[PDB]
């Protein structure tokens, strides 16, 4: 049937703010969800507490809510809406959590409202771990040996059971959120009790081992005329027991006979009936023995993916597009397939003529304390992807195309150590993230296909290839650059071999293989992605580049071109934020009738949805990638400004190269990111700058430190040494020298110069201290407690700034007030990532402005030129990722941890940061029992803290010198022993459930090691707590307000605006 | 260094290497889709005199096994695929793809653009080519055998295929667990099916077993009286090479057939005679429909079915007789898939609804032939 009539408006339920193990794949999918049903004329409300979303763009929608995603306040907004129905499977995790919350408070009910793409019982058939396994059983599949549990002595009892090792998985939860592998009892009862926790329904499953089996995945799309197809079949590289997600992968499958293909097919097909999925799409899991192809069934996920997306990307089928027009009444059989022109329908199954790989991409240097080893709950913070000719080709592109610094293969043991065999053995048998490099090493090192299979479980039909590439990398040492004949150099690219590595191996220069590549006219050629194995042409420019004859290239003429680089994978502090730039600048340019190609391999986002752009290279953003489309393409300019540090990394090269990069200049970012450069201009523009000193020696850092004055921030990891004594200290365990800032606030600047004026697109307070880095603080638009007298002194000196470096496009400019004295941080001369946000909530969008600024329009010719201070207030919060790494000291500081953000809108400012505060996920409530345990130089301010919190209700508990300060001025808290004081202690009362909110500022590295207990406490018990001051105060403003009180959506909000 | 090339009528050349026997080898090209299942696709009979081009770049990674084969020997005249894997690696797998190939005295070409040749039959359509693999190819020379190529293009090829005697057939489908199991016994099936070898699939026997019927294969230039003297529940049409010529033996006795009451049911070029012999007409396609992703629709019931394609030649639909009423189209390009004798019990299906390789979706088509059956027995 056609669409759906009895449906007009329609919620959609947005993912919130990224996450590991939920990321920006919720904004590609949300954003295709909002684009498909505009299509079809219906009218879109949505929900997302992420303002870096592309979802969240006012004219992606009709009513737009970046509210708190809690089932309140999204009955605030079906209240006010009245969607006819609820599109829950476009947000991962939290949106069915949301979905089946309101369905269970009578929401849905309350409001008629009716649950689209998925229902409710479908959901729960899938989320519901036993109801699961009961379905398998009823349709004959077979499933690992399990058990329920919903409480420690049932879980005792199963591990009793199954043995050890055993594999624990809570329902309700995605991305192994709660669960583990247990090796003993004690690992057991810890990832036990921490899941029977996180389980929305308190609820897991434990199952008997299958580590080591092969790992598949599916992509199945289901309409209401029951017609099925397959949209993509995954293998893993990594085996059962390490976490799709936190696994290399790649599409299609390779190592099953057609004969186990179809079984698996046809259970796939089965497994959607029995859930009930009748309109959309579903990702189902298998393990497969491969000593016998006995298969199991793992799970099933009654949504759109991390894997849909992936497949997507992958084959040219835009799962959730379709999916979402599944959703109101369409069948396959009525819609046409995008890419090959609409020619063909979307009924069929997609045949690549490929091979893709998936690397994910890890930040464990930023979580030391944190265990590194790859199991079931997912770690990885971000993802690559690539296409080849062969899985070779495919493997080494995404290696270089991973942003870790590998140009494929790299070596991590020497060869002559005597010991590398033992730590490549130990990185083979207990996997971390450097398991592949390691792989190529063992091969280096003597060890067979056979030994490295035992120890790995990774199928040899994959390990005889990367042995054949260190074998290849040994001939190319033997003969260096002078047996780098052109038969071999094609063949050598063939296998996917990067210059980069080449060079290394040869002994010379990057630019020396490629200049030889040049000599041999060793070019790649570029071939399209079209769904079908080209048995279908295709209107659509989605390339990937390989070394075969024929090119599809196929460039025009015609335009001016204008090229956008992607960030590449995301990563800690390289987020979603610079993507959505990326997108940005892509749609204006087009839109003013440029020819934009992007050039990105980031699976998960917008940027590599081919309709964000009219050119998509699907490459690794590399010098040597990027050059060959230059090569071809002979652009009009380049955009390096806005995909974060991969791009702009390249610029400089890009140049020399002869690039036309356009906007702010390589050289002129260079002048601000290079210290000295920089230190040189703050002079001459007669700023001011905190002392600082570049130390080589030990003896010299001592009393150049003395000259400096304490505390001091030590940046090479980043770290504030407090004295002399904490100098060495450092050292020892261990360069500028800076003076730290203490108690100052932190600001920033987001701005647009055009070389004729300066355009202010927003002053940010920072709730936390300088100190606390910037992508870890919530901040405030507009400025919450700064005088306007001091902001204006700011705004003077990003303008000469501005000028002064040559700025052309976005800029950012980072600010410390203190004592009433503006002190500068750092200046950025590209987008940086709270663009998005003061786009939000400004109503300008920046970097669509800062664009066209870059292509020639100034700012007077588009017409922004007067500073947007918006009339209500706008706060951003962060998350976490401490949760998932509970070895870590959950403490802010001046290194970034965070991974997304969330926003938060007010009449007053205790209004926005209670929106943020609760979309943060933050478990604060309005009464209990508060802990007070302050550093010194906080003690004299808590009173009054303590005297708020009185005054909402609060019972107060303070640890000894805070008990003293408190009791001087009157306030008598009940007072709590330090774990070496006694019983009962803080960690007992915490364990407890004594407070619902802890406050606990702390100074100085032992006096931190020392207090590590109540933050991993108070976090695994989920109390609320802030670790500063300022926190605290903002916290306490808070509790004023009333987050589900009032929403608005961004169309009225930009409405506001005059 | 083992030189291999392919060479097309056009003249377009394709230099890689040597995966197969030593020598050479001219047919007419084709390109096939299906990511799995290049062993049962190369012991297609359909395939003779043909030259098989495969999309899927790795071809070869898991192997080969008795039990994926289709008949009794490699109907393909040669393999062209991108790379050859290092190793097979699979349980089922019994000797590696080259071996086989070797084994089979194919001439296989490897690491060449497999996707430029595939546009190229895309866009161009189909043409002959020719492969030579040994010291020192000549192109000119492989150029030439292309162009002397008589083609397919009026070739009766079944004739080459089908069986030289007949023979019985009780054997059923594989099972994981079980593999290919052992030949029943007349006595276990109810019915008594005979089915016409233009060059048979042995999975479209396989799974006739597994609805019940006991087989009789004849050769394909059997006479409908023949036939009709052994009593048979059902008549069936298998695949095979090629399209018939309105000319020829089968349509003639398929025409008898046709004037009984006794069941009647075709697949892929027993669709294509089924069709002939009741007065429609068929046509040579660009480059037809090969590969295992192809959405069908079955008009009757508007739904959609994953298929595995084979063919080259197909039915017009705008010269069907009133006689003939259309069951099945492509939803690729709309071309004719299925048919229905409006006065008779005989229909076709113009995929290959044993699959082998091949989604299971259409596998229905053979019950709507059992059902038949009975009810002629009831009769
Ligand atoms: N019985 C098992 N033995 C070993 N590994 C398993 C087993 N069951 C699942 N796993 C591993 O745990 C991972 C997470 O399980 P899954 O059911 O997919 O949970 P989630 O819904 O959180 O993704 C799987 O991708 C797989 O690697
Ligand atoms: N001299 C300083 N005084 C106080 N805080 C500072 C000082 N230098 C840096 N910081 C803190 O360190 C964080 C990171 O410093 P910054 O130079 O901006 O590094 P990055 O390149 O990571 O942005 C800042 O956001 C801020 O909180
Ligand atoms: O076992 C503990 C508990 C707390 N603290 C630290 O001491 C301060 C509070 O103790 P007090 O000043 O109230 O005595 C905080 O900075 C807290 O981090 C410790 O060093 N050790
Ligand atoms: C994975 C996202 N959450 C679960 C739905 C945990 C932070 C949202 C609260
Ligand atoms: N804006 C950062 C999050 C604050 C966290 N509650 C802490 O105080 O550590
Ligand atoms: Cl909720
Ligand atoms: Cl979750
Ligand atoms: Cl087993
Ligand atoms: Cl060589
Ligand atoms: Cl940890
Ligand atoms: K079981
Ligand atoms: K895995
Ligand atoms: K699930
Ligand atoms: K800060
Ligand atoms: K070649
Ligand atoms: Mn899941
Ligand atoms: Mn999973
Ligand atoms: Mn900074």
């Amino acid at each position: 049937m056609p669409k759906r009539t009895d449906i007009k408006s329609i919620l959609i339920l947005g993912a919130g703010p990224i996450v590991i193990g939920q990321a920006c794949e919720f904004d590609y999918s949300g954003a295709q969800a909002c684009k498909a049903l505009r299509e079809e004329g219906y009218r879109v409300i949505l929900v997302n507490s992420n303002p870096a979303t592309i979802m969240t763009d006012p004219e992606m929608a009709d009513a737009t809510y970046i509210e708190p995603i809690h089932w309140e306040v999204v009955r605030k907004i079906i209240e006010k809406e009245r969607p006819d129905a609820v599109l829950p499977t476009m947000g991962g995790q939290t949106a069915l959590n949301c979905a089946l919350e309101l369905e269970r408070q009578g929401v849905l009910e309350e409001f008629g409202v009716t649950m689209i793409g998925a229902t409710a019982d479908a959901i729960d058939k899938a989320e519901d771990r036993r109801r699961f396994d009961v379905a398998m059983k009823k349709i004959g599949l077979e499933t690992a040996r399990s058990g329920i549990a919903h409480t420690m002595e049932e879980a005792l009892a199963v591990a009793a059971d199954v043995g050890f090792p055993c594999i624990i998985r809570p329902s309700f939860t995605m991305g192994g959120s709660g669960g583990g592998i247990a090796y003993n009892r004690e690992e057991f009862e810890e990832i036990c009790a921490r899941g029977l926790d996180l389980s929305p329904t308190k609820e897991l499953l434990i199952d008997e081992s299958l580590i080591g089996w092969k790992e598949y995945e599916m992509e199945v799309v289901r309409d209401k005329n029951d017609n099925c197809i397959i949209v993509c079949s995954i293998e893993n590289f990594d085996a059962m027991g390490i976490h799709t997600g936190d696994s290399i992968t790649v599409a299609p499958a390779q190592t099953l006979t057609d004969k186990e293909y179809q079984i698996m097919r046809n259970a796939s097909m089965a497994v959607l009936r029995e859930i009930g999925v009748e309109t959309g799409g579903s990702n189902v899991q298998f393990a497969v023995n491969p000593k016998n192809g006995r298969l199991i069934v793992i799970e099933m996920n009654p949504r759109v993916s991390r894997s849909s997306a992936l497949a997507s990307k992958a084959t040219g089928f835009p799962i959730a597009k379709v999916a979402a027009k599944l959703a109101v009444g369409y069948t396959l059989d009525e819609l046409m397939n995008d890419i090959t022109g609409g020619r063909t329908p979307a009924s069929f199954e997609p045949s690549i003529d490929y091979v893709v790989t998936k690397i994910p991409r890890f930040n464990f240097e930023k979580f030391a304390g944190a265990n590194d080893r790859l199991t079931t709950q997912m770690k990885s913070v971000g993802e690559v992807m690539a296409i080849g000719r062969t899985q070779q080709e495919s493997l080494q592109k995404a290696l270089r195309g991973l942003e870790v610094g590998a140009t494929g293969f790299d070596p991590k043991v020497s060869l002559d150590d005597p010991e590398a065999l033992t730590k490549i053995r130990r990185e083979l048998k207990d996997a971390g993230a450097d398991r592949i490099w390691y792989i190529a090493d063992a091969f280096r090192a003597g060890l067979s296909v056979d030994g490295v299979f035992n120890l790995t479980n990774i199928d040899r039909w994959f390990l005889v290839q990367i042995e054949e590439l260190v074998r290849l990398e040994e001939k190319v040492a033997e003969v260096g650059i002078t047996g780098l004949n052109a038969d071999f150099l094609r063949q050598l690219k063939r296998k996917g071999f990067a210059d980069a590595r080449l060079a290394k191996l040869a002994g010379v220069r990057e630019a020396e293989i490629r200049k030889l590549r040049d000599q041999y006219d060793l070019h790649p050629v570029y071939k399209r992605v079209d769904t079908c194995a080209a048995e279908f042409a295709t209107d659509t420019a989605y390339m990937y580049s390989t070394y075969e004859e024929e090119c599809e290239a196929n460039p025009s003429t015609d335009r001016e071109k204008i090229m956008v680089l992607g960030g590449g994978p995301n990563r800690i502090g390289q987020g979603i934020e610079f993507d959505y730039c990326c997108v940005h600048a892509s749609l204006a340019l087009r839109e003013d009738g440029y020819e934009t190609i992007m050039v990105n391999c980031n699976p998960e986002t917008v940027s590599t949805d081919y309709d964000t752009s009219d050119r998509l290279y699907f490459e690794p953003v590399t010098l040597e990638d990027v050059l060959e489309i230059v090569r071809i393409e002979k652009p009009k300019g380049v955009i390096v400004q806005y995909g974060g540090q991969t791009p702009l990394k390249l610029a400089r090269a890009l140049e020399a190269a002869g690039v036309p990069v356009i906007g702010t200049s390589p050289d002129a970012i260079d002048r601000a990111e290079d210290r000295e450069r920089f230190q040189h201009a703050v002079e001459r523009l007669k700023l001011k700058q905190p002392a600082n000193a570049t130390v080589t020696a030990i003896e010299m850092a001592v009393e150049k430190a003395k000259e400096i004055g304490y505390p001091l921030v030590v940046r090479p990891a980043m770290e504030i040494v407090y004295d002399e004594a904490d100098l060495r200290r450092y050292f020892q365990t261990a360069v500028l020298l800076d003076h730290f800032l203490d108690d100052a606030v932190e600001v920033d600047v987001d701005a647009i110069c055009d070389g004729e004026m300066v355009l202010i697109g927003g002053i940010m307070e920072h709730i936390e201290q300088a100190g606390v880095h910037s992508g870890d603080s919530a901040c405030s638009l507009p400025a919450y407690t700064l005088s306007q007298e001091i902001q204006d002194v700011m705004r003077q000196q990003v303008q000469k700034l501005a000028f002064e470096l040559q700025v052309r496009g976005l800029m950012n400019v980072q600010f410390a007030v203190k004592n009433n004295e503006v002190y500068l941080i750092e200046v950025n001369p590209r987008a940086a990532r709270t663009v998005p946000f003061v786009s939000k909530a400004t109503g300008v969008p920046l970097a669509k402005v800062a664009a066209r600024v870059m292509a020639g329009k100034s700012l007077a010719e588009q017409g922004v030129t007067k500073e947007v201070i918006p009339p209500y207030y706008s706060v951003k919060e962060v998350v976490l990722p401490f949760n998932k790494f509970p070895g870590v000291d959950p403490l802010l500081g001046p290194e970034m941890r965070s991974t997304g953000e969330v926003m938060g809108v007010g009449r007053t400012f205790a209004e926005a940061f209670a929106k943020a505060q609760l979309g943060s996920n933050s478990t604060m409530k309005k009464h209990g029992r508060a802990l007070l345990s302050v550093r010194e130089g906080d003690k004299e301010r808590v009173v009054d803290l303590a005297a708020k919190l009185l005054k909402q209700g609060f019972e107060l508990d303070a640890t000894h010198g805070t008990a003293i300060v408190l009791g001087e001025a009157g306030i008598n808290p009940r007072l709590v022993n330090k774990v070496h004081e006694g019983r009962p202690h803080i960690q007992d009362r915490i364990k407890n459930g004594e407070y619902t909110y802890i406050i606990n500022t702390t100074s100085g590295r032992r006096a931190i090691e020392d207090s590590r207990v109540i933050r991993r406490s108070a976090l695994q018990y989920k109390v609320h707590y802030d670790t500063t001051l300022n926190g605290g105060f903002a916290t306490a403003m808070a509790l004023n307000a009333d987050a589900t009180e009032k929403v608005i959506s961004v169309q009225e909000m930009h409405a506001q605006i005059k | 260094i083992k030189s291999a090339l392919l060479v097309l009528e056009d003249g377009t050349q394709f230099h890689g290497r040597a995966i197969g026997a030593t020598g050479s080898a001219v047919g007419e090209v084709v390109f096939n889709t299906s990511m799995t299942g290049y062993q049962e696709i190369l012991t297609d009979p359909s395939y003779s005199r043909q030259i098989v081009t495969l999309t899927y770049p790795h071809i070869g990674n898991v192997g080969t096994n008795d039990a994926d084969e289709e008949s009794s020997q490699v109907h393909a005249q040669g393999l062209v695929i991108r790379d050859l894997p290092l190793i097979a690696s699979n349980f089922r797998n019994t000797e590696d793809l080259s071996s086989y190939l070797k084994r089979h005295n194919i001439v296989a070409i490897a690491d060449i653009d497999t996707r430029k040749l595939t546009r190229l039959l895309r866009e161009k359509g189909a043409q002959n080519g020719c492969i030579i693999a040994g010291d020192n190819p000549d192109a000119a020379l492989a150029l030439e055998k292309a162009r002397a190529f008589p083609g397919l293009n009026g070739m009766d090829l079944a004739k080459e295929v089908t069986t030289a005697e007949a023979y019985s057939w009780t054997q059923g489908s594989w099972t994981l667990t079980g593999g290919l199991p052992e030949a029943k016994k007349e006595d276990e099936l109810p019915f008594h099916v005979v089915a016409y070898d233009f060059g048979a699939k042995r999975n479209i026997l396989r799974m006739l077993v597994d609805r019940g019927c006991r087989l009789t294969i004849v050769p394909a230039q059997t006479s409908a009286e023949d036939v009709l003297k052994m009593n048979p529940d059902g008549i069936f049409l298998s695949n095979g090479p090629g399209d018939p010529a309105p000319d020829d033996y089968a349509i003639t006795a398929i025409q008898k057939f046709l004037e009984t009451d006794i069941p009647v049911f075709g697949i892929c070029l027993g669709h294509q005679l089924l069709a002939l012999a009741s007065g429609a007409k068929t046509v040579k396609m660009k480059f037809g429909h090969h590969g295992g992703n192809h959405p069908v629709k079955d008009v009757e019931k508007n739904v959609v079915m994953i298929t595995a394609q084979n063919h080259g030649f197909a039915v017009d639909e705008a010269t069907l007789p009133a006689n003939l009423r259309v069951t099945h189209k492509s939803l690729f390009d709309g071309t004719l898939q299925g048919i229905h004798r409006t006065d008779k019990p005989a229909f076709s299906f113009q995929g290959h609804p044993e699959a082998s390789p091949g989604p299971h979706d259409a596998a229905p088509l053979f019950d709507h032939f059992i059902e038949l059956i009975e009810q002629y027995r009831k009769t």
